[PDB]
C-alpha cells in the first residue's frame, strides 16, 4: 500500500522500521515549507481565513470547524498574551491515533504549533500530554530542542519578529482532562473540573487569556494545508468533510491497525479491505465507530460512510473514527458493564447526575452479570439514559457515557433480559408491622 | 442626640392586623409537660408588656407581614435557613419592608480641619518596653472569654518579643519572663515575633489578668523569671 | 518529618519558571516527588505548598484527584494492567488471573516483599496490540497468561 | 426584562439569573448548589427548568435556572412533567448514598435536603445496593463533622475559599469519593468558620456547642437580637 | 435516640425530653416525662416514633390519687424488653458510628473507601 504525498498528507513520511523522523529527515521530505510560507508571505488573519475556507474540521470528536473556532478570538490588541494548547491526552479507550503521529512524527506537530500560534498570534504553546506516553514525551522534547537550536523556535523565529515558545506538560492520568475546559483547569494546576460555556476558552481561557485548544490530528493536518494549498485540500475527498483522517478497526480482527483514508470511506472497506475482516471462527456482532463513548451499530450499518453527518443520521457519533469490532463470543452485558465501570471511575465528581448515577448503572449491570436482576431494572437503566443526555450534565462525559448503554439496550435487549431472575425485594420484613402490599 | 432610637423598632402597641408577633414556631412542643416536674398545673404564660413580641406561638410570623423585625426564618416548605429568600423582596437584597436599624446621624456638609499634631518617630528607650496590642477573636472580649467552649479555642497567654530584644535579654522561645505593671508582677512565656519593631513587647489584650487599657503603655523591669 | 531535597526544589523552581502562575507546577512537583521517592508522603503536600505559595488544601486535592499520583506507599514496581473495553475484548481477564496467581495478591494491593504492586489502569493507547500492561516505565503488548511469570522475572 | 413562567408574564431584573429572579417572585424552584452570596456554578443540577425558544415552542430544553440569564422575552416552565421527573431523579441520585441518620442528626428539622426531598415529592426508594461511607474528621471544638451526610454540592469549598479566603479546608477525592474537609485532623483556622453550619445544606457541618445540649428547631423559643 | 419526633407529634404536648450523648456518640434521652393527666392515648407518638422505642401496652389500670403522680418520669417508662416489636434496632440501620459498630457496618453500607487509595 503506497502512500503518495498527494493523497496521504499526514503519514507519507513514515518509516518502515517504526522509527521516528528527526529534523534533517523531516526537512529533506519537504518539511517546514508551509511554516516558511505562512511566516513569510501570509498574515495571521490570512492563515486563519485559509484554514476557515479550506474546510478543516476538528478531529477530537466534536467535529467543530477550526476556522470558525479561530474566528472567535478577540480582536483587541490590548490582550497580546495568548495560549495555544494541544489535547495530547488521548485517554479515550479505542483511540490510539495521537500516539502514532506523535511518537514517530513530532516535527509535524511542532510545525503545526508554529503555524497555528502565528495565525492565532499566540505567544505561548503547550502540549498537554498524558503520563503513560514516555517515548512520545522524549521524542517531543528532543524535537522541540532540535527546532529551537535550528532557529525555528524561540525569539525572532526565521527573522519575522514573532517569538513563540513551546512547552510539554505531562499529565497525571485522568480521563476528564481530555475535555478542553478541564484541560485548561488541569493546566493551571487545579482539580480538573470542567468550565461552563459561555465564556468560551477563546474569549478567556488559560489564566483568563485567550486560548485555543486543538487536537493533535488537526494541528498535524494544518501544515499540509498551508504547504500544498487549499484547493488541493478541498479536492482530497468529495464529501462534506474534507481532508484525510486516521481511521481503523480494532478488536478480534485479522489486522488491527491504523490507516489514513479520505472521508466517505465506508466501514466495510476499513474492516475487510484494510483490517482483513474478522478473525477465524468469530462472526460479526457489533461495532463502535468512535470507541468507548459512542453508540453500537449492527451489521447493516457496516456499509455506511464514516462521516459526521452520515453516522449522525444513523444515530451515533463518528468520534475519533477508530472502530472496535465485537464478536458474538463477548456478552453485551459484560462489555457494557466494563464501559460503565470505566466511565463511572473516570467521572470528575462535579455535577450530580453523572457522579451519582453512573455508579448506580454500574451496580445494576453488575447484578445483571451475575444473574441477580430484579423487575424494574431495564426501566431504571433507560431512565438513567434518558436523564443523562446533553444539557442535563455539566460536561459531555455523561452523554458519551450513557450512549453505549442506550445503544446496547435498543439493539441487544434480549441479553439484558436474561439477567433478570430474582423477584423485587428492597425491604426486609419487620416483626410487628404489616407491610403495605402495593398492587 | 439620641432622638433616633424611637424609630429603631416599633413600640409594644404595634400589631400585625391586630395580633402580636410570635417568638417560638407554631409547632412548639411539650407545652403541657415542660413544667410538669415542678407542678402539674399549667402556669400563666409570660406576658411581654415591654415589646410587641409574645412568649408564645400565638402571633404573626408570615413572610408577607409588614414588619422589619423577623424572629426566625420559617416558611411552609422551607424550614432551612433558606426561608430568608421567602422573607426578602428580592433574593440577596434587603428585607421586604426595609431593614431594621436607623442611622443616628447624617453626613455633615462641612468637615473638620487638618490635625497638625504630627507625632515624632518612635524611639526605643532603655528599660521601658512599649506595649504592642495583639488582639484575638477568642479571648479579647470581656464576655466571650467566660464561655467554657471558648477555653479550648483560647490561645495560651503568650508574650511576643523581637529577635533582637530576645537576644538582648538572653531569653529563648517558650521560657518564662516576669514583668510588673502598677504593682502587679505577672509571668508569661515568650514567642519570638520577627516583624515586631525592637524596643517593644507584645501583649494579648483582654486576657485573664491583662487589661485592654495597657495598649500603648510602658513596661518596666522586664526580666527572666 | 519530610524535608525536600535540593535537586527536588531546583527542579520544582525550573518547572514553575515555565508557567505564568506558580500553581501550574503542582502536578509536576507532585510527580517529581513521586519519581524521587516512589510515592507522595504526608509532609510532601506541606513542602510543595510552602514552595509554591499555594495552600496545602488544593495541593492535597490535586494529589488525590489524579490516579497516577500515589498517596499510599507502594512496592518497588507498579504493575498497571489495562482493564478497559478493548483489552476486555482481547481478554485481559486471563492476564489479571495470571497476575493474581503469581503475586498471590488482589489488585490494589502490594506484595509482602515490596517488589510489585498490582493495579488496574486506564486505556494505555495500545488497543490495536491489546491486551497491554505497564510496569513502572515499560509497556508490554500481546500478553499471554503463560508469559506473565517470564515477563515479571526481569524486574528485581 | 420580561419572562413567561407557565404562560404567566413576569417582570424581573435582566442582569440576574433565572433562579433568583423566580425566587424573588415567590415561585418555588429546587436548588442546592447555588447560594445568593456565592453565585452560580451549576453543580447540583437540581434547578432544572424547561426553556422554550419562542412562544409557540412545545419541545423545549432542560436548562439550569441558576446558570440561565433572565433576559428579555424568556419562556420557561417550572412544573413541566419532564422537569419534575428530572428534579425528582436528581433528589433520588442524591438519596442513593444518604445515611439513615435523620433521627440522630442535628440538622433534622432544619435540613435543606429534607425540605427539598419532601418538596420534590420523592418518597419511594428503589435503590437496593450498598451506600458509600466516609470517616469523619476532628474539626475543632466548634464544628462537628459527619461526612456520610454529604451530597457534594460544593457550597463549603466555594464559600470557604472564594468568599472567606480560608486555606485549610478543601475538596479531595474523585468521582463519587469526594471528601470535603481539612487535609488532616485539627481546628479550622478561619475566623468565619461558623457560617459553614448554614452554608452546608445538610448536616455535615454542625454546631457542636449546640450539639451538646441539642433540641430541634420547632422547640426553640427564638427572638431577634444584636 | 431522643429525636423529639414524639413530642412535636403529640397534639396535647404532654411529652418532654432532652437529648444527651454518651462517650461513644450514641443518643439517649437525659430525662423523659409524660403527663398522663393530659395524654388522650391517641397513639400518635408510637406511630411517629422512627425507632419504635415508645409503645402503648394493653394496660388500662392507671388511676391515681394525686395528679402529681400522673407525671411518669423515665424510671416508670423504660421496660426490660422490646415490647410489641421484638427484633428492631435503629442503630443497625443508622449511618452514625457508635460503640461496637464502625462506619460501613450498618445495613447496606459499603466499607469506607479512603481518598488516598491507589485504586482508580
Ligand atoms: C469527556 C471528554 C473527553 C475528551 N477527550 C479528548 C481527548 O482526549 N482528545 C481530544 O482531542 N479531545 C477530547 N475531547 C474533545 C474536546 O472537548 C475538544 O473537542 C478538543 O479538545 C478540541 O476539539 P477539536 O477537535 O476541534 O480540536 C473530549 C471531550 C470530552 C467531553
Ligand atoms: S458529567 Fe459532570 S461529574 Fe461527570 S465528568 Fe462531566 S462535569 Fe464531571
Ligand atoms: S459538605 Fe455540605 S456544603 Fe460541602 S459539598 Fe457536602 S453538602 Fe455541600
Ligand atoms: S443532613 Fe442527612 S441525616 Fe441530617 S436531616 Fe438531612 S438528610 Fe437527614
Ligand atoms: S398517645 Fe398520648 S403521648 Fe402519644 S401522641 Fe397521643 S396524646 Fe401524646
Ligand atoms: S421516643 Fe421515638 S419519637 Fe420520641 S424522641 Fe425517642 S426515638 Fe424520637
Ligand atoms: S483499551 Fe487497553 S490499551 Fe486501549
Ligand atoms: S442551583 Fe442550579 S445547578 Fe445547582
Ligand atoms: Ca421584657
Amino acid at each position: 500500500i503506497i502512500r503518495t504525498p498527494e493523497t496521504h498528507p499526514l503519514t507519507w513520511r513514515l518509516r518502515d522500521d517504526k522509527q521516528p523522523v528527526w529534523l534533517d529527515e523531516y526537512r529533506s521530505k519537504n518539511g517546514y515549507e508551509g511554516a516558511r510560507k505562512a511566516l513569510t508571505g501570509l498574515s495571521p488573519d490570512e492563515i486563519v481565513n485559509q484554514v476557515k475556507d479550506a474546510g478543516l474540521k476538528g478531529r477530537g470528536g466534536a467535529g467543530f470547524s477550526t476556522g470558525l473556532k479561530w474566528s472567535l478570538m478577540p480582536k483587541d490588541e490590548s490582550m497580546n498574551i495568548r495560549y495555544l494548547l494541544c489535547n495530547a491526552d488521548e485517554m479515550e479507550p479505542g483511540t490510539y491515533k495521537d500516539r502514532l503521529l506523535m511518537e514517530q512524527l513530532p516535527h509535524l506537530l511542532v510545525e503545526g504549533m508554529l503555524i497555528s500560534a502565528f495565525a492565532l498570534k499566540a505567544y505561548r504553546g503547550y502540549i498537554f500530554l498524558r503520563g503513560e506516553y514516555i517515548e512520545a514525551a522524549v521524542n517531543l522534547r528532543r524535537a522541540i530542542a532540535e527546532a529551537t537550536e535550528a532557529g525555528l523556535l524561540g525569539k525572532n523565529i526565521m527573522g519575522t519578529g514573532f517569538d513563540f515558545e513551546l512547552f510539554v506538560h505531562t499529565g497525571a492520568g485522568r480521563y476528564i482532562c481530555g475535555e478542553e475546559t478541564a484541560l485548561i483547569n488541569s493546566l493551571e494546576g487545579r482539580r480538573a473540573n470542567p468550565r461552563s460555556k459561555p465564556p468560551f476558552p477563546a474569549t478567556s481561557g488559560a489564566w483568563g487569556k485567550p486560548t485555543c485548544v486543538n487536537n493533535v490530528e488537526t494541528l498535524c493536518n494544518v501544515p499540509a494545508i498551508l504547504a500544498n494549498g487549499v484547493e488541493w485540500y478541498q479536492n482530497i475527498s468529495k464529501s462534506k468533510d474534507a481532508g484525510t483522517k486516521l481511521m481503523g478497526f480494532s478488536g478480534r480482527v485479522k489486522n488491527p491497525g491504523l490507516w489514513e483514508l479520505p472521508f466517505g470511506t465506508t466501514a466495510r472497506e476499513i474492516l475487510e479491505d484494510y483490517a482483513g475482516g474478522m478473525r477465524d471462527g468469530l462472526k460479526f456482532k457489533a461495532w463502535q465507530p468512535g470507541g468507548a463513548g459512542t453508540d453500537f451499530l449492527t451489521e447493516a450499518h457496516l456499509d455506511l460512510p464514516m462521516e459526521f453527518e452520515s453516522i449522525g443520521k444513523a444515530g451515533s457519533r463518528l468520534g475519533t473514527a477508530l472502530a472496535m469490532a465485537v464478536d458474538h463470543e463477548i456478552n453485551m452485558v459484560s462489555l457494557v458493564r466494563n464501559l460503565e465501570e470505566f466511565f463511572a471511575r473516570e467521572s470528575c465528581g462535579w455535577c450530580t447526575p453523572c457522579r451519582d448515577g453512573l455508579p448506580w448503572s454500574v451496580k445494576i449491570l453488575r447484578a445483571l452479570e451475575r444473574g441477580e436482576g430484579q423487575p424494574g431494572d431495564i426501566e431504571t437503566l433507560e431512565q438513567l439514559c434518558r436523564f443523562l443526555g446533553p444539557g442535563k450534565t455539566f460536561c459531555a462525559h455523561a452523554p458519551g457515557a450513557v450512549e453505549p448503554l442506550q445503544s446496547a439496550i435498543k439493539y441487544f435487549r434480549e441479553e439484558f433480559e436474561a439477567g433478570i431472575k430474582q423477584p423485587f425485594s428492597n425491604t426486609h420484613l419487620i416483626n410487628g408491622i404489616q407491610p403495605n402490599l402495593l398492587k | 442626640e439620641l432622638a433616633g432610637i424611637k424609630d429603631a423598632a416599633p413600640d409594644a402597641t404595634f400589631r400585625i392586623r391586630g395580633q402580636k408577633l410570635a417568638r417560638e414556631p407554631h409547632r412548639y412542643s411539650g407545652r403541657t409537660a415542660m413544667r410538669a416536674n415542678i407542678s402539674v398545673h399549667e402556669p400563666r404564660q409570660p406576658q411581654d408588656i415591654d415589646t410587641m413580641f409574645t412568649f408564645s406561638m400565638e402571633g404573626n410570623n408570615q413572610p408577607t407581614a409588614h414588619r422589619s423585625q423577623v424572629p426566625f426564618a420559617w416558611a411552609p416548605g422551607w424550614n432551612s435557613p433558606q426561608a430568608w429568600n421567602k422573607f426578602q423582596d428580592e433574593v440577596g437584597g434587603k428585607l421586604r419592608f426595609g431593614d431594621p436599624g436607623v442611622r443616628l446621624f447624617e453626613t455633615s456638609e462641612n468637615g473638620l480641619d487638618y490635625f497638625t499634631s504630627v507625632p515624632a518617630r518612635f524611639q526605643p528607650q532603655d528599660g521601658k518596653w512599649r506595649i504592642a496590642p495583639y488582639y484575638h477573636l477568642f479571648g479579647s472580649d470581656e464576655l466571650s472569654q467566660r464561655a467554657p467552649v471558648f477555653q479550648s479555642r483560647m490561645p495560651q497567654p503568650y508574650i511576643k518579643l523581637n529577635p533582637a530584644d530576645a537576644a538582648k535579654l538572653g531569653v529563648n522561645a517558650g521560657t518564662r519572663v516576669s514583668f510588673s505593671y502598677d504593682g502587679n508582677t505577672v509571668t508569661l512565656p515568650v514567642e519570638i515575633a520577627e516583624g515586631l519593631t525592637a524596643g517593644q513587647v507584645g501583649l494579648p489584650m483582654g486576657m485573664s489578668g491583662i487589661a485592654p487599657v495597657l495598649a500603648g503603655a510602658h513596661l518596666e523591669d522586664l526580666k527572666e523569671a | 518529618a519530610f524535608e525536600l531535597s535540593a535537586a527536588e526544589r531546583e527542579a520544582i523552581e525550573h518547572e514553575m519558571h515555565h508557567y505564568e502562575d506558580p500553581r501550574a507546577a503542582s502536578i509536576e512537583a507532585l510527580k517529581i516527588v513521586q519519581k524521587q521517592r516512589g510515592w507522595v508522603p504526608d509532609g510532601a503536600i506541606h513542602a510543595i505548598a510552602d514552595v509554591l505559595g499555594i495552600p496545602a488544601s488544593d495541593v492535597e486535592g490535586v494529589a488525590t484527584f489524579y490516579s497516577q499520583i500515589f498517596r499510599q506507599p507502594v512496592g518497588r514496581h507498579v504493575i498497571r494492567y489495562c482493564d478497559s473495553v478493548v483489552c476486555h475484548i482481547n481478554g485481559y481477564q486471563g492476564i489479571q488471573a495470571a497476575l493474581e496467581k503469581k503475586l498471590n495478591i488482589k489488585p490494589g494491593q502490594t506484595t509482602f516483599d515490596g517488589r510489585f504492586t498490582l493495579l488496574p489502569t486506564c486505556c494505555l493507547g495500545n488497543c490495536d496490540k491489546g491486551p497491554n500492561m505497564m510496569i513502572d516505565e515499560d509497556t508490554h503488548a500481546h500478553l499471554t497468561p503463560e508469559a506473565i511469570p517470564e515477563l515479571l522475572e526481569r524486574y528485581k | 426584562a420580561t419572562i413567561h413562567v407557565d404562560g404567566k408574564e413576569y417582570e424581573v431584573n435582566g442582569a440576574d439569573n433565572l433562579l433568583e429572579a423566580c425566587l424573588s417572585l415567590g415561585l418555588d424552584i429546587p436548588y442546592f448548589c447555588w447560594h445568593p452570596a456565592l453565585g452560580s456554578v451549576g453543580a447540583c443540577r437540581q434547578c432544572a427548568v424547561k426553556q422554550y425558544q419562542n412562544a409557540e415552542d412545545t419541545r423545549g430544553r432542560l436548562v439550569m435556572s441558576c446558570m440561565t440569564p433572565a433576559s428579555d422575552g424568556t419562556f420557561i416552565s417550572i412544573d413541566d412533567e419532564e422537569a419534575k421527573q428530572f428534579r425528582e431523579s436528581v433528589v433520588e441520585w442524591l438519596m442513593t448514598n444518604h445515611p439513615h441518620d435523620c433521627p440522630v442528626c442535628e440538622e433534622g428539622g432544619n435540613c435543606h435536603l429534607q425540605d427539598m426531598t419532601v418538596m420534590t415529592g420523592h418518597s419511594f426508594r428503589r435503590y437496593r445496593f450498598t451506600k458509600r461511607t466516609h470517616r469523619n474528621q476532628d474539626l475543632g471544638p466548634f464544628i462537628s463533622h459527619e461526612m456520610n451526610r454529604c451530597i457534594a454540592c460544593y457550597r463549603c469549598v466555594r464559600y470557604y475559599k472564594d468568599y472567606a479566603d480560608g486555606t485549610d479546608l478543601g475538596v479531595y477525592g474523585a468521582h463519587d469519593n469526594v471528601y470535603f474537609g481539612r487535609p488532616e485532623d485539627g481546628t479550622l483556622e478561619s475566623e468565619f468558620s461558623g457560617n459553614l453550619v448554614e452554608i452546608c445544606p445538610t448536616g455535615v457541618f454542625t454546631d457542636k456547642t449546640h450539639s451538646e445540649r441539642y433540641n430541634r428547631k420547632w422547640d426553640m423559643q427564638f427572638a431577634p437580637s444584636i | 435516640v431522643a429525636c423529639n419526633l414524639c413530642a412535636v407529634a403529640c397534639p396535647v404536648g404532654c411529652i418532654s425530653l432532652q437529648k444527651a450523648e454518651t462517650k461513644d456518640g450514641r443518643w439517649y434521652p437525659e430525662f423523659f416525662r409524660i403527663n398522663f393527666s393530659r395524654c388522650i392515648f391517641c397513639g400518635l407518638c408510637e406511630e411517629a416514633c422512627p425507632t419504635t422505642a415508645i409503645q402503648l401496652t394493653p394496660d388500662f389500670e392507671m388511676g391515681e390519687y394525686k395528679r402529681q403522680d400522673l407525671v411518669y418520669e423515665k424510671e416508670d417508662l423504660l421496660i426490660s424488653g422490646p415490647g410489641k416489636y421484638p427484633e428492631y434496632n435503629f442503630y443497625r440501620m443508622a449511618g452514625m458510628a457508635i460503640d461496637g459498630k464502625d462506619k460501613g457496618e450498618a445495613e447496606n453500607e459499603a466499607k469506607p473507601i479512603d481518598v488516598k487509595s491507589l485504586l482508580p
